């Protein structure tokens, strides 16, 4: 019944128990950045295609499997939060579905580094002196911690106007939007 | 569906227990006829 | 490998294995038990630990128990040389005599009669029996299912018929307590002790015994079946003698590898049985019956727990069972001793070419006047005998007299029918048949033909009446 | 590894057969295994396919490699098993052994279309008095038979095929016909019995064997109706009227569904799925006669319906009715009444239509049954008998030599122009006289003395199918012969 | 599967290398803290169905197992539960007190008095698992029973280890019938004979606060309670507490019958149990079945009900009895309970509450009731009357529903079926019972009328009690058809009929 350390961001699934649990074991030392350069790089070293193919095979003993795991992180010279989690996650099969939470985890800690989400679309992409005065324009809306981390985009599929997601906050200024109340309008 | 043959009696309700006690009165009345008869064949035979 | 216990509410365990999974029908014994616990792996799970079929009592199990991986079912000599004892399927003789060794000893798990290969004849293994001849005479090792349901006579029945023919099998044979009393086995020990077709410590097994008691849990309980099939190919081939087989109950039988399922997960049958529930227990009952080699009069116990007719667990019964035996229970709430489904039943041995066409013909005529009696039964329900027509009056006072000509009392019986058995003879059956047919007793009183066995044995007791009237 | 076409077991139980592999592998295919077990897969799942145990697959441990065959459900077509014991797995059914059967037929065959359906129009072989009597089967029709234990169902077959088997064995340009018929679910010893008597019978001169064991595999019971499928399409596009047994159907349909259930699919009614209407409807609709055009051979079916208790309602039986182009009542008690034929006639139906009705037959029937359900329709006054209104009287005689002529005889077929005969005698009055428990008798001896002398007269209606008011009284003066002479 | 300790409540210590210390034998954190349905960190070591201790002293029945984790069963209202609690697991299968030290004293069946009556004095604790009795140490059994209940002996013969199954509804008075029996296994019980001394067992599932105090003055009141073993199942009786109270008779029976005790087990209702069970089940989150119920009670149940075994030579020689009483629900035959129950039992008892409702208090459901058992373990005299009783309350019924000799017949009987009634909670001895039965052989008053007969009865066995209670003694020891008690009893028969009018 571990009072696991919640990074500042929660994360749902077996992904998001396993991301909490291991919220808890670094920031227990606080390794959030070495625990995840050593993740961002384990995301390959595992990657390996004959590491995939065993662990992906089904006639692979599950011991051997962890067995193995513990040869490659020792090659890695894994962390010691880090080496006894890939043992865990091997245990529960997790390497089927470990990147999701090494994605997880990275979530968790970007948001740690206060990861304020940003997303700018509108019916197109535009200038990117245009774009730092937009990012300047979030940045009154945005708040303490909130770190310009946008998501620019094109798309003329938006008829006009500004799909600018930041966060939770979504600005689709989209004049296909306005396109759409226009036409309700037109109706009455 | 189909209906029985003295389906009410394979049922055998109060109507069922009617068919039964009326069979015992009859039946009976039929038999202390056969007995009856039978004490006369045996009073026969006895010369 | 050798299985560890990982993870079960029970029975049905994967027990960790360091190699995979053995073949089917793999039946290992776990190390570590209190007693000799042979687990069957059946689920094909794989993990290195097979959800496996327990049969024992799993208490006091640790988790990591490491088990004894065999790798097939339950090896046990078999023959008439076993015969003598009383022995588990596991081969455990609980006569309280140790191994009853016997010769032949194999694996259970086998196939069924071959597609060219197994007996294509049908004879009339006539016992003498009054209803059962009088209609629905049986023949020479088929499946017959004896309808019949629970404290309603199947046990009485049984031991009236097993007095009547086990004393004198055609070879040896075998009998058992499939959830049978343990109270009844303890009688029935006793009763084969002073039955002689089998005897305890005399060597004049004639038959053999076996117990699948209701006390003992479906895991051995919902095992035997393949225990009989080996044992009836035994009988066929390793005992090889002619052989009737009796087991009861398979009711409690299909139903426990029902209750199985449901540790399995398998799917609820309509009476939430395995959905191949029904796919064993019918290739349960194609594996050893009359062949080239082969013959095995087994008896099929067919049990309608809750009276109902139409069970689906009847249903499979109804599916296999080469010969029919309706019991009438409301015939023996009437007092019915013998009290069968008389126009129910079905059986080859009743038919023109078979029974003969005077037997077949009679015994369809009666029939015929049962549903009569039937009919006419809630006309009167209505009316009455006041208007009991001349072919009507006539035709009630015939088929009471049938229905009381049909049963008899037992001497196995006479404990508590007091009357002793009547040996029916088939001549006399049709004779008398014939007779009634004329109406042999028409001012005489049918309640002497009720609890009797020949006609004129009715006759006789008719007179006593009227002396004692 | 394979994952294009071979699967590697990845987790069963039961036959549970779901294997890493053959992803690429092609839906509803009959593959070897690892332990070459020649095997069908349908649920394919995202990761897998669930694959069916064809049999018993003990020898096939966990982890096993099944390659997938990419081998379609096939089996034999053509005529050479007429006669022969064959099971559909290729192999035989009493060890008959090889039918000289050389070919498959892959499961691709589908029921023909409304242009590809030919107009039914022959009168079915049905040795049965009054199936033949009431509704014949058509050039490939279609109708239920309703039935319980040991209920006869395979005896009116019995009869049916001893008609028919004669012209099986016969030639008859119209008559020119195949024989397949189902004994699924049965019992060793009562397969023993099918094939023993099919040959003293003679059935097993002009018959493909169709059965389905206690023992045989539920894929198997489920390719069944397939399996019948292709073998009657075989001389059905041979322009050779064929014929269908779906005997039983409800075994296939619980064998389906423990299959289902097994795979996790949704049970639905009484754990019965739709393919009780798609997989069964599949084969059914299929009742019809193949046109000129698709060979001109008819493709009857018989398909074989349990009453478990009457269960009327049954989801089986409830497709069934929706389905049925005829169904067979059957009046089980009146044969537990003696009555065997124990027919539920104004229970039983048939929508196949009467464009195979001979005339002749036609013309008796049409007064036997207006007959026989006036008789029915105050059959109840018959109970207290007494004071019967002279025309109900007579209605009641009419009836009560009909009840007399109601029975039918296993294994016994007989000429269908005797009956129309028998019953034409009736249309006379002709039997109003005979003692109903001695005239069944009479019409007996009458029929012996017609087909010993009549038997020209006899013939000379059956070739002519035309009622000659003159040869119609020659019958007559024969009959009236026979039966005052009785 | 949802796993479990995928969360850091485990997998934190796991990662961190920090979970090694824990007790995984015997004890532990709790996998699961939810619904009584217990999982354990660890203790994977532990039996199965092995006893569990919490650290605050609840019980835990580990029944199901995850590897580590565990399905175990809260003994015990738990509205005080914690995450991750500890329970120390006992590691034992469920054993209780066991002794005649109970036999007078009620306790449950883990010992637990609710009366004030003192602590556990029965002397040393039992593991229920009990299985079947051998084929050597089983063997027929044929003594009588008491049964004290005019028809009851006389048709239903009581065996000393026979094992009933009474079939009657609710409100039928089957707490009635259970009374009925104690009072006739009162004077039973209360006799010298060790056999007939019976320290006996009997229960009323459910049996709620007020219905435990209102039996408990009724059997304080037999005195009997003294030579009994009475448990209440009261409202809030746990799943595990009223599921193992059968087990907990089990326990008991081989403790003292398996010791020779000629005694008798009766506790009901097992549908109740099924109820527990099944919600245990449900809490389990186990397969159901018919009304959610599991098909595999059939061994559970009869791992009590199937080891019917009156305690022969080799078993003490006493009796392991047991007194079944069965419930219909609307006649539902074919209820899990009572199909079951069919297809269990091999004899069983059936009262008719219709009966009852026709008014007739008792009401057995005649015929209905079977007795396989049947008069072997009666009087040899109560069994010849009942061998003519036997027609006679047959053709009685066989045309109730009115020859005028056999109206005749048909008068006697009816008047024989009322002289057979008897009252509310008024068990006796069976010798007033034969000497009825030997009025009615002799048809002593089928001429008083039973409205007559009603009080000519009562005037009977009295005048029969003033003349002959030294003949009823002498045929009672006796027990074999006594010519001279006979010739005694038309003496005193023609003294207390004739002498009525």
């Amino acid at each position: 019944f571990a009072k696991l350390v919640r990074p500042p961001v929660q994360i749902y699934g077996i992904e998001g128990r396993y991301a909490t649990a291991l919220y808890s074991a670094a920031s227990k030392q606080n390794k959030l950045e070495q625990v995840e350069k050593e993740l961002l790089r384990v995301g390959q070293i595992l990657k390996e295609p004959k590491m995939a193919a065993s662990l992906l095979n089904p006639y692979v003993k599950r011991s051997v499997k962890v067995k193995s795991l513990s040869d490659m992180t020792a090659k890695e010279k894994f962390s010691p939060l880090t080496s006894n989690l890939i043992n865990l996650l091997a245990e529960n099969g997790r390497l089927t579905n470990t990147p999701a939470v090494i994605s997880a985890f990275s979530t968790m800690m970007s948001v740690h580094r206060g990861e304020v989400p940003c997303t700018v679309t509108t019916a197109s992409a535009l200038d990117e002196a245009t774009l730092t005065e937009l990012k300047t324009v979030l940045k009154s809306f945005l708040s303490k911690g909130q770190v310009l981390k946008l998501e620019v985009k094109i798309d003329p599929s938006i008829m006009g106007g500004m799909i600018v997601r930041i966060g939770e906050k979504y600005v689709d200024m989209s004049a296909k939007t306005k396109i759409q109340k226009l036409s309700r309008a037109m109706r009455e | 569906v189909r209906s029985s043959a003295g389906a009410v009696r394979d049922a055998g309700g109060a109507f069922g227990k009617r068919e039964q006690a009326e069979e015992e009165r009859y039946f009976r009345a039929r038999a202390k006829e056969q007995l009856a008869a039978l004490k006369k064949h045996h009073e026969n035979e006895i010369s | 490998t050798t299985g560890r216990i990982v993870a079960v509410i029970g029975a049905v365990v994967d027990v960790q294995f360091d190699e995979g999974l053995p073949p089917i029908l793999n039946a290992l014994e776990v190390q570590g038990r209190e007693t000799r616990l042979v687990l069957e792996v059946a689920q094909h799970l794989g993990e290195s630990t097979v959800r496996t079929i327990a049969m024992d009592g799993t208490e006091g199990l640790v988790r990591g128990q490491k088990v004894l991986d065999s790798g097939a079912p339950i090896r046990i000599p078999v023959g008439p040389e076993t015969l003598g004892r009383i022995m588990n399927v596991i081969g455990e003789p609980i006569d309280e005599r140790g191994p009853i060794k016997t010769k032949q000893f194999a694996a259970i798990h086998a196939e069924a009669p071959e597609f060219v290969e197994m007996s294509v004849e049908q004879e009339i293994l006539v016992t003498g029996i009054k209803v059962v001849d009088l209609l629905a005479p049986y023949a020479k090792g088929g499946k017959i299912g004896l309808f019949g349901g629970a404290g309603v006579g199947k046990t009485v029945l049984i031991m009236e018929l097993i007095n009547n023919v086990a004393k004198a099998h055609g070879g040896y044979s075998v009998f058992a307590g499939v959830g049978e009393r343990t109270r009844e086995g303890n009688d029935l020990y006793h009763e084969m002790i002073e039955s002689g077709v089998i005897n305890l410590k005399d060597a004049t097994s004639k038959v053999a015994l076996v117990y699948g008691q209701m006390n003992e849990p479906p895991g051995a309980r919902a095992r035997v079946a393949l225990t009989g099939l080996t044992v009836a190919e035994y009988f066929r081939d390793q005992e090889g003698q002619d052989v009737l087989l009796f087991i009861d109950n398979i009711f409690r039988f299909t139903q426990a590898g029902s209750e199985v399922s449901a540790l399995l997960g398998r799917i609820p049958s309509a009476v939430g049985y395995q959905p191949t529930l029904a796919t064993d227990m019918g290739t349960m009952q194609e594996r050893i019956t009359t062949t080239k080699k082969g013959s095995i009069t087994s008896v099929q116990a067919i049990y309608v727990p809750a009276d109902d007719l139409t069970d689906p667990a009847p249903a499979t019964t109804f599916a296999h069972l080469d010969a029919t035996t309706v019991l009438s229970r409301a015939i023996a709430e009437l007092g019915i001793y013998p009290a069968v489904d008389p126009l129910d039943s079905t059986s080859r041995i009743m038919d023109p070419n078979i029974v003969g066409s005077e037997h077949y013909d009679v015994a369809r005529g009666v029939q015929k006047i049962l549903q009569d009696y039937k009919s006419l039964q809630d006309i009167i329900a209505i009316l009455g005998m006041d208007e009991l027509s001349e072919e009507d009056k006539l035709t009630v006072s015939r088929a009471r007299k049938i229905q009381r000509f049909l049963s008899q009392p037992f001497q196995v019986a006479e404990v508590f029918t007091g009357h002793l058995g009547k040996l029916v003879p088939l001549k006399e059956t049709i004779k008398g048949f014939q007779q009634i047919l004329a109406g042999e007793y028409d001012h005489l009183p049918e309640q002497a033909f009720y609890m009797v066995g020949p006609i004129e044995e009715a006759v006789a007791k008719a007179d006593k009446l009227a002396e004692e009237h | 590894v394979d994952l294009e076409e071979t699967g590697r077991v990845l987790s069963i139980g039961d036959g549970i057969a779901r294997v890493h592999g053959l992803r690429n592998v092609q839906a509803e295919e009959m593959v070897e295994f690892s332990s070459g077990l020649k095997g069908m897969s349908l649920n394919l799942e995202p990761d897998n396919v669930g694959v069916v145990v064809f049999g018993n697959d003990k020898l096939i441990k966990e982890g096993d490699i099944v390659k997938r065959t990419g081998a379609i459900v096939d089996v034999p077509v053509g005529e050479e098993l007429l006669g022969r014991v064959v099971d559909a797995l290729g192999n035989a059914i009493d060890g008959k052994g090889p039918i000289g059967s050389k070919a498959r037929r892959r499961v691709g065959l589908k029921a023909p279309g409304i242009i590809p359906r030919i107009s039914v129009r022959e009168p079915m072989q049905t040795g049965i008095k009054a199936v033949d009597s009431l509704v014949p089967i058509g050039r490939g029709q279609r109708e239920l038979i309703i039935g319980d234990r040991q209920t006869g169902k395979t005896s009116i077959a019995i009869d049916t095929i001893i008609n028919q088997k004669r012209f099986n064995d016969g030639t008859d340009e119209k008559k020119k016909l195949y024989c397949i018929y189902v004994a699924i679910g049965q019992k060793r010893s009562t397969v023993a019995q099918l094939v023993k008597r099919l040959t003293d019978a003679d059935a097993m001169k002009y018959t493909i064997v169709v059965s389905a064991t206690a023992s045989d595999a539920a894929p198997l019971q489920y390719l069944a109706p397939y399996s019948g499928c292709s073998m009657g399409e075989y001389f059905r596009d041979n322009g050779k009227h064929a014929l269908i047994i779906y005997d039983d159907l409800s075994k296939q349909a619980v064998a389906y569904r423990q299959m289902s259930l097994l795979l996790r699919r949704p049970p639905g009614r009484e754990a019965y799925p739709g393919d009780v209407f798609y997989l069964h409807s599949r084969l059914l609709e299929r009742a019809a006669k193949m046109n000129d055009a698709f060979g001109g051979g008819s493709l009857t079916a018989l398909p074989v319906i349990e009453t478990q208790a009457g269960d009327v309602s049954a989801y089986i039986p409830t497709n069934v009715i929706s389905i049925t182009d005829g169904q067979i009542f059957l009046e089980t008690e009146l044969f537990y009444k003696g009555i065997r034929p124990a027919i539920n006639v104004g229970l039983s139906v048939s929508r196949v239509g009467s464009a195979a009705q001979t005339r002749a037959m036609k013309q008796v029937a049409g007064t036997m049954k207006l007959e026989l359900a006036q008789y029915r329709e105050v059959a109840a006054f018959a109970q207290f008998g007494s004071d019967l209104d002279a025309a109900t009287q007579q209605l009641l005689s009419r009836g009560v030599r009909l009840t007399e002529l109601l029975k039918q005889g296993q294994y016994s077929p007989m000429a269908i122009e005797e009956q129309v005969a028998v019953i034409y005698a009736g249309v006379r009055g002709y039997l109003d006289k005979l003692e109903p428990s001695k005239i069944t008798k009479f019409e007996n001896a009458f029929l012996s003395h017609v087909i010993s002398q009549h038997q020209a007269l006899l013939g000379k209606i059956r070739t002519d199918g035309k009622i000659s008011e003159e040869s119609d009284a020659k019958l007559k003066e024969i009959v009236t012969n026979f039966l005052a002479g009785f």
